[PDB]
């Protein structure tokens, strides 16, 4: 349980030999090396599951040094490990273990072997910090460590400035979210004195019992961050833009570490939350609206990896959901399990990307089932697990978990508007496998492919997080009540599926129907561009940015304090012409100022 | 007792590199870098020996050493030295940069590099005693004698690219703003010294008998207001700012002369040192007009640095930026705001340091410094863009390196203090980020958009690599632990806000 430092300090040798490696050790040793470095940092995650479970689920606490002690403010350098830590521990380890492993197979051939796997190992490494923190500033480091890697590795293929725009919006829309996060940050400290997170829950509501307004600013801006950090609204529209990275990237980003971050943020500081039962409610809201939202840009898209993006964002938003509702312990379950799945479904639409020659849209592939069978079977059982097909997938015990606890505490619109979500996440998803997979033609990774596919079926359901005593349990479901939920949330799934098959399976007669008419256009237009929020960013944010750096390029207080300049040098060249080198004008200039000074001497007599 | 030796081993030193090269042209930068391993062993000498982790707050004056001679006694003027925690700091930082930059011109092989690097250590020198004096006229004294030089080099040994009116009009305005600016801080200093001669009857320019002087509200506004003025102008707090890019952009090419006395923040330790504690209501009373000069001042060095098709008026104007925060730190009245301000004028020092350090090398491949003319140099160059990246990631305040340390400590005290401005400087953090990666894309990112920017470019000199990994690794032990900066400074810094606090 001590080498829980071990688990960044060896992706952080990694990164460390990776980057002054240079390309120029072979690319056997610079997989060796980088795979290696995160399959001992998984060793070590799983060595600390046993230790943890061997000790009766004790909160585990690893001092280190003190990051800096400034009077009041003292922000320590301490690691922490609870069962909500070893979750997310484990999950990064493990699925990133498999996406390393996927890459090393993957990145063959390619330039910048090397710099790939240093900033996978940086990120791994940023990772282990941000969910092992025990206080918000060394969370925050980790934070802004997984943002700067996400940027470096988006933009992979520096030669095209597409991926630089992408890397750019990614970076900078969740900047925006870092600094909302730092408010709440400035904050909590100003009002409890304390950045940790037990120490802010217990003098949290000894402080705020005469007013709680700054608290409802802290956990607003915590959940401001949250929502830039998981790409939630209204900072959703850098994922889409940035999907222009490779396969692993993705993965890393979308499954194991990018957007799990703001669902661990508000698992982690729940009893803040819970004392702002109002900033709650908006985190719910927020999640629903965003799912919407995504599953119905989702729904009209015509690129694989923007349609797994929004998928992707559309289950972050059934995250945000069951934090709304307190069902915490189904949030992490549900984070856990579509880690799984989205991993083996990313990974194998980057293997669909390699044997379709560089084709990224779906309407030009056709008939990838005969061409490549385990690939197609990867993406049956991602898609079945992403649907919630029941009874067989992760996915389904944890939407049946989540919408249990949404509908045992309350809330009915959330649950209706997971239960639409779901028909419509089933919709995009069948959609897309039954055009990408059906009409007419035209040992190193997979080994990893073989563990998404066992984990993203109810084996990856048998595994359960040990969240008892760290999250507080949620409100348990009648007997009939959640066998009618789970009745209702089978049916829409199989229905959606079915609808899928309606439409898509056969040839789209009906389909190109309502695609090519006038509202049909129009809401598909609508959706393809995210509702139009990249377009309001841009002409809201970007383009007075561009125009007001555009009128200040030439500096104008520099004129403005030039200003003297000339006007001395003005007044230089009149007053020259005073010396004209006439002597007749010296002697009348003599008289003007003895009649000048004469006068002057009356006057102030 | 070291620090007259501290101040005057540059001065010695740039008189031997002067006279030494007549023994070859290859002696004097071995002299130059001797001189300033002296320094520096000083430097740390008296870092090892001052037990300044131990020191506690007594209230000014309190300081670890102390040097005192008679020099214009007719006006009770003194050659009045003093070090503490704080003033070891930027000593220490004057050290080390002074290494720096005279490791960075050691491939000029020139028929005058004696001149050169002696106008070089009498930067060093000036700022070293602007670093260490505390009587006032002998800081008015190093504060315009180190400004000489550093017009000699910009204006002769300048640029070679560009046109020598560019470089003089550079120059001449540099030293116009300077000078200017230190003679109002000189009426100033003239006025409150009569004005504590009528209320006493004594002679004196010492700073700790100036403290206690009996001002009118007023009159203390006017004396505040001028040494505000000189420190806007040196710092730069805008409008009073464009003589750093001008200066910039005309400087020699190698970078030493803006890692001698440009980069180095001798106008914020004024601000720290003579303006709140001399004239604490006053500085009180201004603290919203010059923390929004701060604001303006961040905002617009960012809008400016994103404008910038050239890489240093880019750094000149993140210089700006970065200065706007410790503008807004200085006037809090925070300890907390102000532990923060000195770990980031440590961490901006190092990190400018780096990026001037870098851009001279790129401009010694590419022979441009355009960024239109360049892009895509990841692939055609070996160690400069990867370290360039590193340093980009640092300005913008990334965690891992001191500037996002003292950033945020800057901001957590001025939170404790006033929201809006904290609100508002973050957003600033957002526009830095901005510009980082502007640089880092049209720089090193793309297609070659020229046809020097497509050919390979040889590698960097072993010493040039490690000056530039030794930059990284402080910036990262800064970043991790700031800890044993902070109890150096801790003491000066407790002094000074007590002092700001407790008398008004
Ligand atoms: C954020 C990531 C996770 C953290 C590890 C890596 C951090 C960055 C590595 C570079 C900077 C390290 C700076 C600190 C080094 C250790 C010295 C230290 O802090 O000692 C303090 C402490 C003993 O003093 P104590 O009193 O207990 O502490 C309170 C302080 N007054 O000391 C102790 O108690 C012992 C602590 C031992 C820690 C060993 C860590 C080894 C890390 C190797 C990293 C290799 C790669 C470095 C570069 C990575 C990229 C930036
Ligand atoms: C801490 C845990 C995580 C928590 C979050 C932390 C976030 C902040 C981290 C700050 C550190 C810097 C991160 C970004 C550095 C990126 C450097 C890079 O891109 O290196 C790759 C490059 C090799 O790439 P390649 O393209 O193959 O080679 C060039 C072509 N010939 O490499 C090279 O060209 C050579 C190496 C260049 C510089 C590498 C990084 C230097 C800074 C970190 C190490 C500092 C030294 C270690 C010791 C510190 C003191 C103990
Ligand atoms: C979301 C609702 C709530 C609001 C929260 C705050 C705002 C969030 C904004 C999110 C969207 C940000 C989008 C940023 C895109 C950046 C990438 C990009 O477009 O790059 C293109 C360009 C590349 O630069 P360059 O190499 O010069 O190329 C010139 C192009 N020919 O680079 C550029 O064109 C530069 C783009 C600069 C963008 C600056 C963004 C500033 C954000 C300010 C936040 C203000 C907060 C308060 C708002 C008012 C509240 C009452
Ligand atoms: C915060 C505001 C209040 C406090 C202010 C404190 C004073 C210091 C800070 C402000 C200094 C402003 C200086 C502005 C001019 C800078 C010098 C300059 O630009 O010199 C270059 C210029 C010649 O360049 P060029 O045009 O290329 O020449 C070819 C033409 N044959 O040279 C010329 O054109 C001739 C230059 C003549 C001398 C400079 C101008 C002196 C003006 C008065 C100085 C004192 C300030 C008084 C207040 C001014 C208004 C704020
Ligand atoms: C171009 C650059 C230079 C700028 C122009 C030159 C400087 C202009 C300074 C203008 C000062 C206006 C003063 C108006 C009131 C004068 C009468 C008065 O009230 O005197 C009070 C006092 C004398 O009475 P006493 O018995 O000594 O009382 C002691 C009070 N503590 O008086 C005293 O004890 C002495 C009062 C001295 C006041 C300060 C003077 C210098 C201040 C710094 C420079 C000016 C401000 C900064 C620059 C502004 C923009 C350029
Ligand atoms: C060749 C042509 C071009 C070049 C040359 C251009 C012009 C150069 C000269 C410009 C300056 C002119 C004089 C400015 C100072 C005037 C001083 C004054 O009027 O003081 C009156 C009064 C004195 O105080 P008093 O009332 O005696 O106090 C004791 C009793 N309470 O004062 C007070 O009570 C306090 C008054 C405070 C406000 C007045 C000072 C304004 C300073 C403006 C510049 C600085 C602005 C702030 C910082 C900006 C960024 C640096
Ligand atoms: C003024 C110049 C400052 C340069 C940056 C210095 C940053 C602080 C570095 C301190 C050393 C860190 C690594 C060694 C730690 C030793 C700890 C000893 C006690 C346990």
């Amino acid at each position: 349980m001590n080498m829980l430092a071990l688990t960044i300090i060896l992706p952080l040798i990694g990164f460390v030999l990776l980057a002054f490696s240079r390309g120029r050790w072979s690319e056997n040793v610079s997989a060796i090396v980088g795979v290696g470095s995160v399959g001992l940092a998984a060793l070590v995650t799983a060595f600390i599951g046993v230790d943890f479970f061997a000790n009766g689920e004790q909160t585990y606490s690893q001092p280190l040094w003190t990051w800096m002690s400034v009077g009041d403010f003292n922000i320590g350098f301490n690691l922490v490990l609870d069962g909500l830590s070893l979750t997310m521990l484990s999950v990064v380890t493990g699925v990133g273990f498999l996406i390393h492993m996927y890459a090393s197979w993957y990145m063959r051939g390619e330039e910048g072997y090397s710099r790939f796997f240093a900033y996978t190992n940086l990120f791994i490494a940023s990772m282990v910090v941000l969910v092992l923190a025990d206080n918000l500033l060394l969370m925050y480091l980790g934070w802004e460590g997984v943002g700067l890697c996400s940027y470096l590795l988006i933009g992979f293929y520096y030669t095209d400035p597409k991926n630089g725009a992408a890397a750019m919006k990614a970076f900078v829309v969740t900047r925006v979210g870092d600094v909302f996060l730092a408010f709440a940050l400035f904050i909590l400290y100003n009002e409890l004195g304390t950045l940790n997170f037990r120490e802010m829950v217990e003098l949290a509501p000894a402080h705020f019992a005469d007013g709680n307004n700054m608290l409802m600013w802290a956990t607003l801006m915590l959940l401001g961050g949250a929502v830039g950090k998981s790409a939630q609204l209204p900072l959703q529209t850098w994922l889409a833009d940035a999907m222009a990275g490779p396969t692993p990237v993705s993965a890393l980003i979308h499954a194991a570490t990018m957007v799990t971050a703001g669902v661990y943020l508000i698992a982690r500081t729940h009893g803040l939350f819970l004392m702002t039962p109002e900033v709650l409610h908006l985190v719910g809201i927020v999640g629903a609206v965003t799912l919407l939202l995504a599953g119905f840009a989702a729904l009209v898209q015509t690129d694989i990896k923007r349609v797994l993006a929004y998928s992707t964002m559309s289950q972050i938003g059934y995250m945000f959901l069951a934090l709304g509702v307190q069902a915490w312990d189904a949030a992490i379950f549900h984070l856990m399990t579509h880690a799984f799945f989205k991993a083996l479904l990313f990974l194998a639409s980057g293997s669909v990307i390699l044997a379709c020659h560089h084709e990224q849209n779906i309407f030009k592939m056709g008939g990838l089932r005969k061409s490549i069978p385990l690939v197609y079977l990867c993406f049956l059982v991602g898609g079945a697990a992403l649907s919630a097909l029941p009874l067989v997938t992760a996915g389904f015990f944890s939407k049946d978990e989540i919408l249990a606890g949404a509908m045992a505490n309350g809330h009915i619109n959330l649950m209706v508007a997971g239960l639409v979500g779901a028909f419509m996440t089933s919709l995009y998803t069948f959609r897309m496998i039954f055009i990408v997979f059906h009409g007419k033609e035209q040992v190193t990774h997979s080994l990893p492919l073989i563990v998404l596919l066992i984990l993203s079926t109810f084996v990856g359901a048998l595994i359960v997080p040990p969240l008892q005593g760290v999250l507080p349990q949620t409100t348990e479901l009648a007997h009939g009540s959640m066998l009618t939920l789970e009745i209702t949330s089978g049916v829409v799934a199989v229905v959606g599926i079915l609808l899928a098959a309606w439409l898509w399976l056969g040839k789209r007669t009906l389909v190109t129907s309502i695609a090519n008419s006038a509202p049909g256009r129009l809401l598909s237009t609508w959706w393809y561009n995210a509702w139009g929020f990249d377009w309001l960013y841009d002409k809201v944010f970007v383009k007075p940015f561009l125009g007001i750096a555009w009128l200040l390029k030439r500096d104008p207080l520099n004129s403005m304090m030039n200003i003297p300049a000339v006007l001395s040098r003005f007044a230089g060249k009149g007053l020259l012409l005073s010396e004209n080198g006439y002597l007749r004008w010296y002697v009348a200039s003599m008289s003007i100022g003895a009649v000048v000074v004469l006068a002057l001497l009356m006057v102030l007599r | 007792m070291l620090l007259p030796w501290l101040i005057l081993i540059p001065f010695i030193g740039g008189f031997l590199c002067w006279q030494t090269e007549r023994f070859g042209v290859k002696v004097p930068r071995w002299i130059a870098l001797i001189t300033m391993g002296l320094t520096l062993a000083l430097s740390l000498q008296l870092w090892l020996q001052g037990g300044y982790s131990l020191t506690q707050s007594a209230g000014i004056p309190q300081w670890q050493s102390e040097f005192d001679m008679p020099w214009i006694p007719r006006f009770g003027i003194s050659i009045h030295l003093a070090i503490d925690g704080l003033s070891l700091l930027m000593v220490v930082l004057t050290g080390l940069l002074g290494v720096l930059a005279v490791l960075c011109s050691w491939k000029e092989i020139e028929k005058y590099q004696g001149f050169f690097h002696l106008n070089l250590m009498w930067i060093l020198g000036g700022v070293i005693g602007v670093f260490l004096a505390i009587d006032m006229f002998l800081f008015f004294f190093f504060w315009e004698m180190m400004l000489v030089p550093m017009y000699f080099l910009i204006a002769l040994w300048g640029h070679k690219a560009s046109d020598g009116k560019t470089r003089i009009t550079a120059a001449t305005k540099f030293f116009i703003y300077t000078q200017a600016s230190g003679l109002v801080m000189l009426i100033a200093i003239l006025a409150l010294v009569f004005v504590h001669y009528n209320a006493t009857g004594v002679w004196t320019f010492n700073y700790e008998e100036l403290l206690n002087t009996p001002m009118s509200s007023g009159v203390e506004y006017l004396l505040m207001l001028g040494f505000f003025i000189a420190f806007a102008v040196k710092m730069p707090v805008v409008p009073l700012h464009g003589w750093l890019p001008d200066a910039h952009s005309q400087a020699p090419t190698a970078g030493s002369v803006d890692l001698a006395g440009i980069l180095l923040k001798t106008a914020a330790y004024g601000l720290l040192r003579f303006s709140l504690p001399l004239f604490p209501n006053a500085s009180a009373e201004f603290a919203p007009i010059a923390m929004w000069l701060g604001v303006i001042g961040i905002f617009y060095g960012a809008w400016m640095a994103f404008a910038q098709t050239d890489i240093k008026r880019l750094i000149a104007y993140t210089s700006v930026s970065h200065m706007g925060f410790v503008l807004i730190a200085i006037y809090t009245g925070s300890q907390l705001a102000y532990q923060g301000a000195v770990i980031q004028m440590i961490a901006h020092g190092l990190s400018a340091a780096g990026l001037f350090i870098l851009c001279g090398q790129l401009y010694e491949r590419i022979h441009t410094r355009d960024m239109r003319m360049m892009g895509g140099l990841w692939s055609k160059m070996k160690w400069l863009p990867a370290l360039s990246l590193f340093f980009a990631v640092a300005t913008l305040g990334m965690p891992g390196t001191g500037n996002f340390v003292g950033e945020f400590m800057i901001l957590f005290g001025s939170f404790q203090v006033v929201p809006v401005i904290t609100v508002i400087s973050t957003f600033g953090l957002v526009f830095a980020s901005v510009y980082s990666l502007a640089m880092l894309h049209r720089a090193y990112f793309g297609k070659a958009k020229s046809q020097i920017a497509s050919q390979e470019l040889p590698g960097m000199s072993l010493r040039e690599l490690f000056m530039i990994l030794l930059l990284v690794v402080l910036l990262v032990l800064l970043g991790f632990y700031p800890q044993p900066i902070l109890d150096t400074s801790h003491s000066a810094i407790g002094n000074i806000q007590q002092w700001f606090v407790n008398s008004v």
